[PDB]
């Protein structure tokens, strides 16, 4: 596990579990909530 | 007997360390021999009811092909059976999943399994040198094969018989599709008329 | 002498060097120091000739680097077929293939997507697809999902298959460098065993379970109805009422009496008129003799039993005066570079591609695929391309060959080493002929404009002035027509409708009809002719320069891919084979955007459209006739006339289609900024941006590093590719889906 | 493949004139590996039986050979207009 | 509003990203760091850097933020 | 040395039998940092513990439903609850979530930290709340305490390991014949007694198709 997670900090790390994470987040705003224009809270 | 005209008996095939490949003498042989009693098996088991149905010694409602039994439901599926032909495929996958992986693990190490406990049976799972020849009080429960030179005319006669039923379950499996009845049928249809029923008249007929 | 020759284990399976990302190279062993590491990285990540020196390590990995390029394609096809089987309207397809338009792909209601979510028909709703996967699940018979479902699995489990073989025939039991040598054992094994067992595999499978499935699919059966494959396969009596053949039940097939087998492995011309596409009978019997004619093909090699050819005597007997040595050499390259091998396969596999686009734009082999004028095209296009892009790998990894694996100790006046000799003859002649193709064949459109615009059409180079026409072509036409009546008599009809006099139509849409060529179509295929030679002029001059020129002798000694030699001798920029390659990309690129032009203003002017009861009305007015003879016409009557529905597909099913060629024209225009430029005023600009970084402590330990000039041109041709051919895709969809 | 049927008589001497050639030279066997005029006379592996290299490869070569000559001749007779 | 509510989001990315700037030069071979992040100290630099514009301030105020010109890589001109 | 999940086969070198339950099996080498083996020790035993706590509802709700009290399935149960639950939903959960943020971070800072919550900070309890093993707490979390014995605190390890296991076998086996039924798990128990030779898990019309 160990040489396996060391792997596992290097690119995909910051390449693909912040992009998933960020992206996901994102996608889970857009749908729960609508199209917003105005931060009317 | 020296029959080896491709090549995989080479000791230069799959040299180096390691557990290493399929194409060895070793598994070669293990396979040969496994292969040879299953088919003898499957050749014991394919036309035992088949004669025992045309004798009328058991009953020939349950004398049906072998491949009309429920291994094939395209062909057929035997109806009065205790249980459904799915539950005695998990009872065989539960049983023989137990009886190959022992088998295996013993292969990878040769006398494990005598010494972990299972039911107390450590004493018949020790085997010998030979991963294909077990031996032991179960496996050769009966010492029969005791004295080396009438075990290695035992051993030729195993390979011999296995070897036969080699193209006796391919030749059960061919007639099979390409007549649509048991082996001893065809046995009957060639005796009765060889030159009728043989393979150039029964590659022209019907299912085939 | 032919054996199977293992070494076991020689490769421990762990993550040690997954952890450290620079392994393969003992210059990328040490640490990213500057940014360019990276790129390095991700670029020498595959070249295994730098690697190591050991030929049989590189066979180890490229043999596991093409079970893991099949596990793709096995995963890639396997999702294809989920897709088909739960994202779909195939049974709805099947129904009704003229009124219902296929849809594989379903986006999400997230943002606004649902508008992409077009009305395909049969009360579904998705994205139009263009790979004509639903007319290849109706050639070979597929009628519920659940087959494709099953399809998928299977496809998943021979995927997963494929990856354990290459980490089992790389990491536990590596095959020899002799095996890998065996040569005319992997030509028998791959001429009668892939190729020939295949064909034989899909010909008995058309014959068992695609031929009743599509008898019973055009009859008017409903795919309900329309028994399993497997019922077929048991029983030979719902198999003896489509084809009366199978009474007989393979009877003449030992007794050579294979006419009475004239009902399901006919030898028909043209189409089934019922579906437009080629009669699955045909098919059958085609990939029958293509079987055959494998097999008896993969036992020509000598392996282990004393017959067979030797490939290497057949090489050095052809031997011809005014070539000195004949293939001398040629043996011993091919079994010792992996570089000249691919160049080889690498060209014929594009040249076959591009036969293969030719011959399924003009013969179609799938059930309601001629009407289906999406698919074809975008089939056509797509096969276009990749085989463009694998002629052009071709002269690149040959161009790599000649720079590493070429020896002259070898060869001394075998046929490549006086290819080499002469060298300059052969790029004078093709620079001359290249020269000479594009005046009278540019010059002419010129021309043709100028007098367009002098108001002189009298003076054209088109059917109404004077005019070029390809009498050839038309001669062969002609030939092809009358090719059933004297020279194939037991054919039919004439073997495509591209020659032909009928048209058929499927759903009151033309599916192939006869074709029409003019001065025009002269005109684009010298055009054609021009640009392919000027290509193959550019990729043989690296090919051949590669080792050493008149300017720089020691060209061999910089490597393949070298950005330069410096200024010196005015500026020796460019004149790696790489670079050569690199411009080559491009010009296949203007050879493939004016060839699947020329295919679609062709079939939209002359081929597709819709039949009326008072004649055959096209997709376009017949324009190709009188407005492909000048550059200005091809702009204004194909760019312009069309491309109308892309700019206002806005608000439709089709605006994904506008948002692709809106940013396929970014991608296309932000190449040219690693295009024109170089690397001096990037570095310099990366400078300030590091003092700007230095200023307030933000300063990477990576150093930042402008792109490699050999990098900053990959990338240009990358993004210049990638923005040209999802333009030319999105406008080409766009157009063939709001119209046809 | 009827007994006494012209096919069958065909296929039969094919298969007969392919084994028959390849039994003393005539043809590039096993034991006779083939220059432009099929020369040298080599041996490999072992016959088992009869003399002259004919193993179990060169049978199914030559019987191979001579299947594939008769189907051509016979489905090129019945071409023909012949059987 | 949505102007702070960026820039705060913006200030966090550039102060989480320079507090691993700061912690990974000071640690031995540092041009591997990069390559090969470090998830929990990449982590408490993520959930610390909720209050960075008050650090950025202070950093700014204490002079540790700037560097003197005098350790700077300078252009010759 | 030990029976492993695998006769004849090789243990790997981090699980050498001092945990409960240690058969050595772990092909994916999952817990061999000593940090991670502790963190996975936990994970264990608390999935164990509320599998064992689940399944013992599910078997007396199932049992009373049998006998005849008004019990609803396993499934759908806080559907039907929350019509005569005095609580609404919502604040059900957050007042759980709220309660159960206290215990589990108290424990895991007990995990990082071991003793760290026997200090008196809460309520001033210093033997209580303080860690005894990995994952096996003491004091309160043992009122009639017989782990004191070291040979039968070992066994009791080894029984809870085990049957905890076979809890998270039958919650996996309950939520699958459930799908597959839609029954009770107590009614297809009496369904195999009944007509142990055709109602099975292939009989079922679903699953095996
Ligand atoms: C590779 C392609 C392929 C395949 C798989 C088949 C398969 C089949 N064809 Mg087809 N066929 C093909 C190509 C193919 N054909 C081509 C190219 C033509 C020329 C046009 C035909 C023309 C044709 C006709 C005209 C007919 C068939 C028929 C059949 C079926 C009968 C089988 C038979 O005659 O031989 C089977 C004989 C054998 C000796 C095969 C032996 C194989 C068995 C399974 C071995 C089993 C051994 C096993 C190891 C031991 C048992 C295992 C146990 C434990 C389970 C069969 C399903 C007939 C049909 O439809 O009948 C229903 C029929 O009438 N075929
Ligand atoms: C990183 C962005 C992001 C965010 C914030 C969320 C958050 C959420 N998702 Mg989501 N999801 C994501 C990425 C994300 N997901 C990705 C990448 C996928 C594709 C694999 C999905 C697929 C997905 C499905 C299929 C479902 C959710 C659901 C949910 C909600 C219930 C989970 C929960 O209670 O968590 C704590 C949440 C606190 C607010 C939750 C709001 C469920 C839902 O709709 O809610 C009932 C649901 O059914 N998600
Ligand atoms: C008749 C036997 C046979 C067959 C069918 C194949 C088939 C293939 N070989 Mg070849 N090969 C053979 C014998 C054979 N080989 C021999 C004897 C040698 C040594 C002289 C080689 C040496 C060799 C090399 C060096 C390479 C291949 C490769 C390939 C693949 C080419 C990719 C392609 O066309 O896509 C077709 C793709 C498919 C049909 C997908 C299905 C693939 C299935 C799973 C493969 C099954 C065929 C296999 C021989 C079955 C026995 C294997 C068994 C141990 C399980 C293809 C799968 C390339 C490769 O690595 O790909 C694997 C490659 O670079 N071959
Ligand atoms: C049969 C297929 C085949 C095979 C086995 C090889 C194998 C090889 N080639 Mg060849 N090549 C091929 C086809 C092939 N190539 C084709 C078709 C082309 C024409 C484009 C080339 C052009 C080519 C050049 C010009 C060079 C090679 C080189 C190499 C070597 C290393 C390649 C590497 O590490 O890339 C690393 C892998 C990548 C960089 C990934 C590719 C990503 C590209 C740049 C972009 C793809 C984008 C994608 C299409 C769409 C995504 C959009 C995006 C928004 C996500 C290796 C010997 C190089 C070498 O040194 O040879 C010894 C070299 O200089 N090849
Ligand atoms: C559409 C844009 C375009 C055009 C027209 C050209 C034109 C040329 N390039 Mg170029 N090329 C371009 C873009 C273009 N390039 C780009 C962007 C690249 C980068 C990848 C390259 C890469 C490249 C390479 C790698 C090669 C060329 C070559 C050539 C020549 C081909 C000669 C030929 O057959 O054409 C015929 C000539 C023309 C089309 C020029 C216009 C002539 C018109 C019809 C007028 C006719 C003459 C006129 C009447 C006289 C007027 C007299 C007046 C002054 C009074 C020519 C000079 C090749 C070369 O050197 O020759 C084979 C070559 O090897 N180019
Ligand atoms: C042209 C005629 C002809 C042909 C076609 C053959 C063909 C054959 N004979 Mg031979 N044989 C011939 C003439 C011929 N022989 C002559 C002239 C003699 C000397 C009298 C022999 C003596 C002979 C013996 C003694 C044996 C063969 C055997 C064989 C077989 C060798 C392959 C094999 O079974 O292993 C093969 C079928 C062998 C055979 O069939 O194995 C049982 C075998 O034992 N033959
Ligand atoms: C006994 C002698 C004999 C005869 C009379 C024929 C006669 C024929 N065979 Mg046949 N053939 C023979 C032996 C013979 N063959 C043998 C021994 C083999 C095995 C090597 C073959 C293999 C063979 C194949 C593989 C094919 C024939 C075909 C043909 C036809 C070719 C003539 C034709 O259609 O017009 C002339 C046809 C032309 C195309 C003119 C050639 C112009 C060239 C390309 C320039 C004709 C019916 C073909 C067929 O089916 O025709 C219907 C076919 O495909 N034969
Ligand atoms: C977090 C690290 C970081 C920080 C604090 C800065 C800060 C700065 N950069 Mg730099 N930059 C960075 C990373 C960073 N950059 C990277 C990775 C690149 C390569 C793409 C650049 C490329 C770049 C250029 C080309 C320019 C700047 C400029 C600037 C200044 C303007 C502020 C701004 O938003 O620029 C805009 C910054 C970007 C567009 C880069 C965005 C890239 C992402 C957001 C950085 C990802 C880093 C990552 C999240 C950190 C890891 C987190 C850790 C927990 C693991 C400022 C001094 C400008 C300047 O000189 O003004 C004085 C300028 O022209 N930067
Ligand atoms: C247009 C390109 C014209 C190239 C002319 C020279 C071809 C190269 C050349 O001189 O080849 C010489 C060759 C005859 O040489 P040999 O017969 O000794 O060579 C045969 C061996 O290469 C095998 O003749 C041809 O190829 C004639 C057809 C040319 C087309
Ligand atoms: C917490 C969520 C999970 C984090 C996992 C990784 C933790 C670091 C992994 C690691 O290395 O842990 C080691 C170390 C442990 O912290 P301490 O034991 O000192 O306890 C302090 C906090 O960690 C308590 O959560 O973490 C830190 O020093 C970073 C703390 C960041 C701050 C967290 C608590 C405060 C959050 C405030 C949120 C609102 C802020 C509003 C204004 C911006
Ligand atoms: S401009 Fe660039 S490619 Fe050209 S000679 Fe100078 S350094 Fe080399």
């Amino acid at each position: 596990m160990k040489d396996f997670t060391t792997y596992l900090s290097t690119a995909p790390v910051v390449g693909l579990g912040w992009a998933i994470f960020t992206s996901g987040l994102l996608i889970e705003i857009n749908r729960f909530f609508p199209d917003p224009l105005v931060f009317s809270f | 007997y020296g029959f080896d005209p491709l090549g995989l008996l080479d000791p230069s095939v799959s040299g180096g360390k390691g557990e290493g490949g399929f194409v060895n003498p070793r598994w070669l042989q293990y396979s040969e021999v496994i292969h040879a009693r299953w088919a003898m098996l499957g050749a014991a088991g394919c036309i035992a009811p088949e004669i025992l149905g045309k004798a009328g010694v058991i009953p020939a409602e349950t004398a049906v092909d072998w491949f009309r039994t429920g291994v094939i439901p395209p062909a057929g599926v035997y109806k009065n059976f205790w249980a459904d032909p799915f539950t005695l495929f998990f009872i065989e996958v539960v049983a023989i999943q137990f009886a190959e992986l022992k088998r295996l693990q013993d292969y990878k190490n040769p006398g494990s399994q005598s010494r972990q406990y299972f039911l107390g049976l450590e004493g018949l799972f020790k085997g010998s040198d030979n991963p294909a020849y077990p031996g032991g009080p179960f496996f050769n429960f009966a010492n029969f094969g005791k004295t080396e030179e009438e075990m290695k005319k035992l051993k030729l006669n195993e390979i011999k018989n296995g070897r036969l039923a080699m193209l006796a379950m391919f030749g059960y499996g061919a007639q099979a599709v390409i007549t649509g009845d048991g082996p001893f049928d065809n046995l009957l249809a060639h005796l009765a008329d060889p030159t009728g029923n043989n393979l150039i008249t029964n590659l022209g007929g019907k299912f085939g | 002498k032919v054996k199977i020759a293992v070494d076991r284990n020689p490769v421990e399976t762990n993550f040690e060097k997954w952890a450290k990302p620079g392994h393969f190279s003992r210059a990328l062993a040490k640490g990213p120091n500057t940014t360019t590491w990276i790129w390095n990285l991700h670029a020498d990540a595959h070249d295994f000739d730098n690697h190591t020196s050991d030929l049989e390590e590189i066979s180890r990995k490229v043999f596991s680097a093409h079970f893991g390029q099949l596990g793709i394609i096995l995963i890639w096809l396997s999702g294809m077929y989920f897709h088909g089987a739960r994202f779909s309207n195939y049974e709805g397809w099947l129904s009704d293939p003229t009124h219902i338009k296929p849809s594989a792909q379903v986006v999400w209601p997230i943002v606004g997507q649902e508008i992409l979510n077009g009305d395909v028909g049969g009360g579904f709703q998705g994205i139009q697809i263009t790979s004509g996967f639903f007319q290849l699940w109706r050639a070979s018979g597929i009628t519920s999902e659940l087959q494709l479902y099953s399809t998928a699995i299977g496809g998943l489990v021979l995927a997963a298959a494929c990856f354990f073989a290459g980490w089992f025939h790389y990491h536990k039991a590596a095959p020899k460098l002799e095996w890998f040598q065996n040569v005319e054992s992997m030509l028998n094994h791959h001429l009668a065993g892939l190729l020939g067992l295949g064909s034989l595999a899909w010909a008995g499978h058309q014959i068992h379970v695609s031929l009743p499935v599509n008898k019973l699919l055009d009859a008017g059966v409903d795919p309900k109805e329309i028994p399993l494959p497997h019922e077929f396969l048991l029983n030979q009596s719902i198999i003896a009422d489509l084809y009366p053949s199978f009474s007989k039940g393979l009877a003449p097939f030992f007794t050579l009496n294979w006419a009475e087998y004239s009902d399901f492995l006919t030898f028909k011309g043209g189409l089934n008129p019922v579906t437009g596409g080629l009669w699955l009978s045909d098919t059958a019997h085609h990939h029958l003799a293509i079987a055959v004619l494998f097999l008896v093909a993969g036992h020509q090699y000598r392996t282990n039993w004393g017959i067979g050819h030797s490939i290497k005597d057949i090489l050095e007997s052809h031997k011809g005066p005014f070539t000195g040595n004949g293939h001398a050499g040629l043996y011993e390259i091919l079994t010792t570079s992996w570089h000249a091998q691919l160049a080889i396969n690498l060209a014929l596999f594009g040249s076959l591609s591009i036969i293969v686009a030719h011959h399924m734009y003009a013969m179609p082999p799938y059930p309601y695929l001629a009407t289906d004028y999406g698919t074809q095209l975008s089939l056509f296009t797509h096969h276009m391309w990749i085989g463009g892009f694998c002629v052009v790998g071709a002269g690149a990894h040959a161009a790599i060959f000649m720079v590493r694996d070429y020896d002259p100790t070898n060869n001394y006046n075998n046929l490549l080493d006086r290819v080499i000799r002469h060298r300059d003859a052969i790029i004078s002649h093709l620079n001359w002929v290249s020269i000479f193709l594009g005046f009278h064949s540019f010059g002419l459109y010129i021309h043709n404009d100028t007098m367009s615009a002098l108001g002189r059409p009298q003076d054209m180079f088109s059917d109404t002035a004077i005019q070029l026409q390809p009498v050839f072509a038309q001669w062969i036409q002609n030939t092809h027509f009358t090719a059933p009546q004297l020279t194939a008599p037991n054919a039919l009809a004439a073997t495509s409708l591209t020659w032909g006099g009928d048209v058929v139509a499927v759903g009151g849409k033309v599916a192939m009809m006869p074709i029409a060529l003019g001065t025009s179509d002269f005109l684009v295929h010298h055009i054609h002719a021009f640009t392919i030679h000027v290509t193959v002029l550019i990729l043989l001059k690296g090919v051949l320069f590669a080792r050493s020129s008149r300017l720089i002798p020691d060209k061999a000694n910089l490597g393949f891919r070298f950005p330069c030699d410096g200024p010196g001798r005015g500026g020796t920029c460019q004149v790696s084979a790489w670079d050569h390659v690199f411009l080559g990309l491009f010009w296949m690129y203007n050879s493939l955007s004016i060839v699947i032009f020329h295919f679609s203003w062709k079939m939209q002017s002359d081929v597709w459209g819709t039949v009326t009861d008072s004649g055959v009305s096209h997709i376009t007015g017949g324009n190709f006739a009188q407005s492909a003879n000048t550059i200005n016409g091809w702009l204004r009557d194909f760019l312009w006339a069309q491309s109308s529905q892309v700019i206002q597909s806005y608000g439709s099913a089709l605006s994904a289609y506008g948002l692709m060629f809106l940013g396929a024209h970014f991608v296309w225009a932000f190449s040219l900024m690693f295009l024109f430029s170089g690397r001096g005023y990037w570095q310099e600009l990366i400078e300030s941006i590091v003092w700007a970084h230095n200023k307030l402590r933000v300063a990477p330990s990576i150093q930042p590093r402008a792109l490699s000039i050999t990098q900053g041109r990959a990338v240009g041709v990358a993004h210049y590719l990638l923005g040209g051919i999802a333009t030319t895709w999105s406008f080409f969809l766009a157009r063939i889906i709001a119209v046809g | 493949s009827f007994i006494g049927s012209p096919t069958n008589l065909i296929m039969v001497s094919s298969i007969g004139a392919c084994l028959f050639a390849s039994r003393f030279g005539l043809a590039p066997s096993v034991r006779k590996v083939a220059q432009p005029l099929k020369l040298s006379d080599r041996e490999v592996l072992q016959t088992t039986g009869d003399p002259a290299g004919f193993t179990a490869t060169d049978v199914l070569a030559m019987g191979a050979a001579g299947h594939a000559i008769g189907v051509g001749i016979v489905l090129g007779l019945k071409g023909i207009g012949q059987l | 509003i949505p102007t702070f509510g960026f820039l705060y989001v913006a200030g966090y990315i550039g102060h989480v990203g320079r507090q691993y700037i700061i912690l990974s030069k000071e640690d031995a071979k540092p041009t591997d760091k990069e390559i090969i992040l470090d998830v929990p100290l990449a982590l408490k630099l993520a959930f610390q850097g909720w209050a960075w514009p008050l650090a950025s301030i202070q950093e700014l105020r204490n002079g540790s933020l700037l560097e003197k010109d005098e350790n700077i890589t300078v252009s010759p001109r | 040395d030990r029976p492993l999940w695998s006769p004849g086969s090789e243990p790997p070198a981090w699980l050498d039998g001092s945990l409960a339950g240690d058969y050595g099996f772990d092909p994916l080498h999952l817990s061999e940092e000593p940090e991670m083996r502790k963190w996975m020790v936990q994970a264990e035993l608390v999935h164990a513990r509320w599998a064992m706590l689940g399944v013992a509802g599910i078997l007396f709700t199932s049992i009373a439903a049998k006998t005849g009290a008004p019990f609803p399935d396993w499934y759908d149960a806080g559907k039907e609850a929350i019509k005569t639950s005095p609580a609404p939903l919502g604040s059900l959960i957050f007042t759980e979530l709220l309660l159960f943020g206290w215990v589990e971070t108290k424990r895991l800072y007990d995990l990082r930290n071991p003793g760290s919550q026997g200090d008196g900070s809460f309520l001033g309890i210093t033997d209580g709340l303080k860690g005894k093993e990995n994952g096996y707490p003491g004091g309160l979390f043992d009122p009639m305490g017989m782990s004191k014995n070291e040979a039968s605190y070992k066994e009791a390890k080894v029984k809870e390991i085990k049957n905890g296991r076979l809890a998270m076998l039958a919650f996996v086996g309950f939520i699958a014949q459930h799908h597959a039924t839609h029954k009770s798990p107590i009614d297809n128990l009496l369904d195999h007694v009944a007509d142990p030779f055709h109602v099975t898990f292939a009989t079922n019309g679903v699953s095996i198709p």
